[PDB]
């Protein structure tokens, strides 16, 4: 059944190198869903952060339609190994490092719906660059993004669009694996740009990270007040015993330095 | 406030090539990409192409591939457009329209310029050929060719020349009992003619 | 190739809700067409309204709004204003370039409507002598500034008068031998015709 | 089964010499599959009682492409989770007190996927925090008291004590 | 205590479509996935589908693929169910039943709702035609429910049995027995209070 | 396709141990069927008991227990109670959807068995004027509330046009039901049958 | 179209191991463009730095010309997977 | 430049580095970026605190010459701290 349906699709002349045809010659429209699993290692020094997500791409390839209207056949057939299919050569423009998960069987899923609609799902670990602004460092908010776009195909061949409903989703155990920050807001936007090689379509998801204050309250502010307050208890020592005053004023000043360091 | 000021109107002979400018001010010039739109009498608005100031990158309408050459001068915040092998069809008004997004292509228009009128013609001064027209209140017509109730309509462009008429409604009792005539002057040709409207 | 279609002209009173539409010839207007709307005030004043995905230009009033009603792009002005009277062009994006529409002339009513006073003039003898015959169908005193001449022809663009009733002239060009006739003006309803 | 580990951040198979796998095909058609895998898993921790806390770390296992209609996971009936004898000895800082074997099947946007989850419970060893934190702090507080026995006239001695013990306290916490 | 309160009863004409709700309270709404069960007179219980509040994800019984559309409104802790192209067969009681596990699918039922009764009938408001049952009464072809019956204008109240109504001709129909003698019927939907004596 | 089968009804006294069974038509009930058990009290009160692998709903009494006795799913109530009297549906999971059983009507005996009082009425001449015929067969005073209604017309058993109501608790804790026939009555209970006919 | 144009170029005898021919036997001239995306981790101790860039190389390979003057055909054809080219 | 917080990329150049080796003469390009180290950090973490440290060693010139314990405590603590900072 499934194995036969797949066989039928590729027994004919099918070229995974050839872009899927369109009715008006328009570009292949790729709908994108994105599921963040974990956001970790938010490096302020190198201004980057890591994040593992599930990319989900969906386009139409009439050449792959087997059931068409179907209603007598399976809704979709799972694409098995050894069958090539044209896929959007998407990459992450602001990715500095990236890995696919391949433990046991590779972590991918490809479905070929009867009408020719393809679903593509893949786990990807990324290390993205996120320029940060520390003007209010102790109490700041940063905005980190993931950019997704085609590398070779221009605006005439491939166009990205965020899924209509819930384009960006978060796994339930994300905020719990992110102890130092609070993921307050997320946004789903377009970053299509015009370059020297052409105009390339591009999506951009953005998360907003609010830095947790409890740490800085306890490790910075509290202990500094407690340090300044100590320098005051020397105002109550007799003006004759200066050794005591200097010892206080100097030790609290030195400690202040260390703390800041 | 942002402003796009384009160069003045130009008159050039066929075969030649001229370049119109679009000086931008009131915004970070290199952040927004510029479009060029052509509005001609003969057709609708046409999109010529676009250029990204920051990038240098360009993208032309297949139609104007080789007819227009978009460039940009970062120092002076100016966008230029070259037009080569100018002909009759190139006679139009050329606008420049900024893209909406900041350091990215948004595919939507913000501000336009006041437009630049380019006239490409190869005809010398020609005297206006005046031909009278005629069929309560009777309306009389006067026709100028190849150059109460006083209604002079817009001027067309017939065969590389201009042509307009002139309506004039008057009580029928003043015609032909009284001499209706229309004066046709033309400063650039130094010729004034009269045509008596007769029944 | 592909061509964009709009209403020749529309009419609306201050406060009402008018809707302009933009139609694609190749099919239904989809999101990858990035339907844009541009406004042209008199004296060649262009400005953008809507475009891209669902974004708008800086300052575009809240009454303006975009949508994909039916299978074409729409531009809805909820609570039309006097100044909203202009020419509206919509542009569709086809793969790698923009294609503009004919534009819709939106009129926000100010003066009572007026029927076009038409008069058709034959080709005088001087022209017949020249061997080229010209016809003139002058249109005066009409409102709003939208008329459609129907008879080589070439009609001029609507231009207001001293009494705020736009006027225009039509020119049907022929040859003297071809000369050896009727002009009908359809204006927002009835059709004035003369032979 | 195209199984993967949902909460795995990094994973390696061992391939020294011949790859470390074993596949048996029993006569009845039953297949056995055995493979060594090194993992780096995410384990959200809760430090409310940090010095004396217990964390629970898990390994999730599930199919990636096959839904609930094609593939269903079930823990072996007898001893689903086993530990090697030299595990607790290679884990000096904690004490692996308890383990559990559970199901984490979930309903996603692409379908309903079967999923197992093993869980180990780690109790943090106290001896270290007793010696490096609690003991030395008491020994530090107690020193600040020996200044109550110096004559009220020799304040330099009292301040020297009280301030040095306070400063040291800071460092230790840092 | 957890509670699932569903919308009230609805009456809709064939071809139309209505949407019933299931407001959850007393638990973290987004943690447990919701089932929808259909109990019709004609058949047993049927499982329509399920939705995961947190996820948005859904999974339908092949049977109701396109007939029902499960959604969820996180803000109000409510689960909704759309029913399209309503017909006679859609006339049933629709329950919503929560799944047992916390932020994971356990495949077992916790709490159900009180159910929502959906009546799909293009029927016209019709009074009851009462026929005498001699060797009981027979309220016939009346819609919509209910209908009330007494004996001897209320006197004879001992040994009176009023049986459930049935949908026999798209119009409800019930009877009522007893152990002169007349039965009084009082249809409130059309203000019809007809009496029929019981003769040999 | 696949069909789930249960005992039509069962009887048990307070304190005893009753066992309901759930049978799959495709084969033996395995763990991947996730046999669920649901209880329905009168007035449409549904609640879950057992399900999934080996888990139970919040509050489900300890007397309830699930198992896979033989080759079908079982639900054993050890120490039945008065309130335990209800309708029990079991549901099996087949690949991607649930399939419910017919349900088992468990009766906890707190009353002496009572045979049904069957009365069959002849279609009043009255309604015959409407060119329609309707036979009524009132059934009252029986316990437990589980009767089978089979019709017959001249020896042969009726296959079309029959509709019976579900048994309902009347005043005296016994159940009652009615059954209609459509034109232009034997009752099974606890084993025995009661016939009422007419020429 | 594109797939056919590619097919035409490689159906003949083409060797990705052979350097592109030249008119005067001269060297293949490779024009280079370079786009720096990010410059990070500037290590002073080990005296090195990291940087991610986009390399852009452009040369002429007459063997690959399909449209030549063209003007009836696509300006350029995107090289698909499975077609070797001297680089 | 926004992903490069510690430096300021002031100038870039594009040059040739073709060289003659033992295996032959190889053509070579070389792009060069010029990085200017940001000063604000060193102002706040090095210079300011050292002046503030030297200035403290002076406030002991205003203590009576009889109370030397106060002077030594200052002069020595500021000297020791100076060391740490440099380390
Ligand atoms: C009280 C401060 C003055 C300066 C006192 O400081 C000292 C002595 C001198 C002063 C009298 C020293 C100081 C501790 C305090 C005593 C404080 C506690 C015993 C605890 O905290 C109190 C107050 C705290 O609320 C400020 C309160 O939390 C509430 C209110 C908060 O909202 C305002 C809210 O966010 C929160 C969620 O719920 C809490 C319940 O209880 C204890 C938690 C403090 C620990 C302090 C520290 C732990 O490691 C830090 C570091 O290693 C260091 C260098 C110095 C320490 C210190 O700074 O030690 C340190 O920062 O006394
Ligand atoms: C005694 C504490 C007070 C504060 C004294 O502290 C000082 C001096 C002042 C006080 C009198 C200083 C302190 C050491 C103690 C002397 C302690 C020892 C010589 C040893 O320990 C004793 C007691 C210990 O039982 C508390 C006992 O273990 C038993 C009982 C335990 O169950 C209660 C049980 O778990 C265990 C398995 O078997 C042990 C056999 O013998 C020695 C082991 C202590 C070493 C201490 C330290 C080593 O590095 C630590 C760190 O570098 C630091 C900053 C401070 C050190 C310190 O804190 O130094 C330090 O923490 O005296
Ligand atoms: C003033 C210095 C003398 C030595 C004083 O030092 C002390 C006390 C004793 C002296 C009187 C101590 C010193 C702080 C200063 C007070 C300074 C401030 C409150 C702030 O800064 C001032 C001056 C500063 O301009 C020098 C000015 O910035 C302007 C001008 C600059 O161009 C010259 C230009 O670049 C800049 C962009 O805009 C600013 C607005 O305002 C504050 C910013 C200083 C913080 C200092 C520090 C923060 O962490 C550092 C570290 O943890 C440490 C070990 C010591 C701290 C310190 O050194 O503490 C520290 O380095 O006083
Ligand atoms: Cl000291």
């Amino acid at each position: 059944s499934d194995s036969k349906i797949l066989a039928h699709l590729f027994t004919s002349g099918y070229d995974f190198r050839v872009r899927p045809p369109t009715d008006n010659g328009g570009p292949v429209v790729v709908s994108v869903n994105m599921l963040l699993r974990t956001i970790s290692k938010i490096d302020v020094v190198n201004m980057e952060y890591s994040a593992q997500l599930t990319l989900r791409e969906s386009w139409i390839d009439k050449r792959l339609s087997y059931g068409v209207k179907g209603d007598g056949q399976p809704d979709f057939v799972i694409l098995t190994v050894g069958h090539q299919i044209w896929m959007p050569d998407t990459f992450f423009p602001n990715e500095k490092q990236a890995y696919k998960h391949t433990i046991d069987k590779p972590n991918v899923l490809i479905r070929i719906h009867n009408d020719g609609t393809v679903l593509y799902s893949v786990r990807i670990s990324l290390v993205l660059s996120c320029p940060m602004y520390l003007q209010y460092y102790p109490m700041d908010v940063q905005q980190c993004s993931i950019d997704l776009a085609s590398y070779a195909y221009t605006t005439k061949d491939i166009e990205y669009l965020w899924k209509e409903h819930s384009p960006l989703q978060l796994k339930v155990g994300l905020s719990s694996s992110l102890p130092s920050f609070q993921l307050t807001n997320t946004s789903t936007t377009y970053c299509t740009s015009v370059t020297n090689t052409g105009i390339y379509s591009c999506l951009r998801t953005t998360i907003q990270l609010k830095r947790e204050f409890s740490f800085y309250l306890l490790q910075l502010y509290i202990p500094s007040c407690m340090l300044v307050i100590v320098s005051w208890v020397s105002f109550w020592f007799d003006r004759t015993a200066i050794p005591a005053r200097v010892t206080l004023g100097v030790t609290t000043l030195l400690t202040m330095t260390a703390q800041s360091a | 406030e942002v402003q796009l000021q384009q160069s003045g109107p130009e008159l050039v002979r066929p075969g030649a090539s001229m370049k119109i400018s679009c000086k931008a001010s009131g915004y970070s010039f290199t952040g927004y990409t510029m479009n060029w739109v052509k509005q001609s009498h003969g057709k609708n608005l046409e999109w010529i192409g676009l250029i990204n100031p920051y990038n240098g990158g360009t993208s032309y309408n297949q139609k104007f591939k080789g007819k227009a050459t978009l460039t940009v001068d970062k120092s002076s915040s100016t966008a230029y457009m070259e037009l080569l092998s100018l002909t009759s069809e190139d006679s139009a008004v050329y606008y420049c329209a900024r893209d909406g997004d900041y350091y990215r292509y948004g595919r939507y228009f913000d501000y336009w310029g006041q437009g630049t009128t380019l006239t490409v013609s190869s005809a010398k001064t020609t005297p206006p050929s005046v031909y009278p027209l005629a069929p309560s209140m009777v309306t009389l017509g006067c026709l100028v060719k190849g150059y109460s109730g006083v209604h002079t309509f817009p001027a067309v462009l017939q065969s590389d020349l201009y042509t307009l008429s002139s309506s004039v409604t008057v009580p029928s009792s003043t015609w032909p009992s009284e001499t209706v005539t229309c004066n046709v002057a033309h400063p650039a040709s130094s010729t004034k003619v009269d045509k008596k409207i007769v029944p | 190739q592909a061509v964009v279609t709009q209403e020749s002209a529309l009419t609306t009173s201050p406060g009402e809700t008018v809707t302009l539409t933009c139609r694609s010839s190749t099919g239904a207007v989809t999101t990858i067409n990035f339907a844009n709307w541009v406004q042209e005030k008199p004296d060649h004043l262009f400005t953008g309204l809507i475009g891209g995905i669902n974004n708008r230009a800086p300052g575009v009033p809240a009454r303006f709004s975009g949508s994909l009603i039916g299978d074409k792009a729409a531009l809805t002005i909820t609570g039309a204003q006097t100044e909203d009277e202009a020419i509206y062009f919509c542009a569709l994006w086809y793969s790698n370039h923009w294609v503009f529409g004919g534009g819709t002339k939106l009129t926000v009513l100010g003066q009572p409507k007026s029927s076009p006073s038409v008069t058709l003039f034959p080709p005088s003898s001087e022209e017949l002598e020249t061997n080229k015959a010209t016809l003139v169908c002058t249109i005066t005193d009409f409102y709003p500034g939208v008329v459609t001449v129907d008879w080589g022809m070439e009609t001029t663009q609507p231009s207001k008068q001293s009494n705020n009733k736009y006027m225009a002239s039509s020119y049907l060009t022929l040859t003297a031998r071809a000369w050896e006739y009727s002009c009908q003006v359809t204006h927002e309803g009835h059709t004035v015709e003369k032979s």
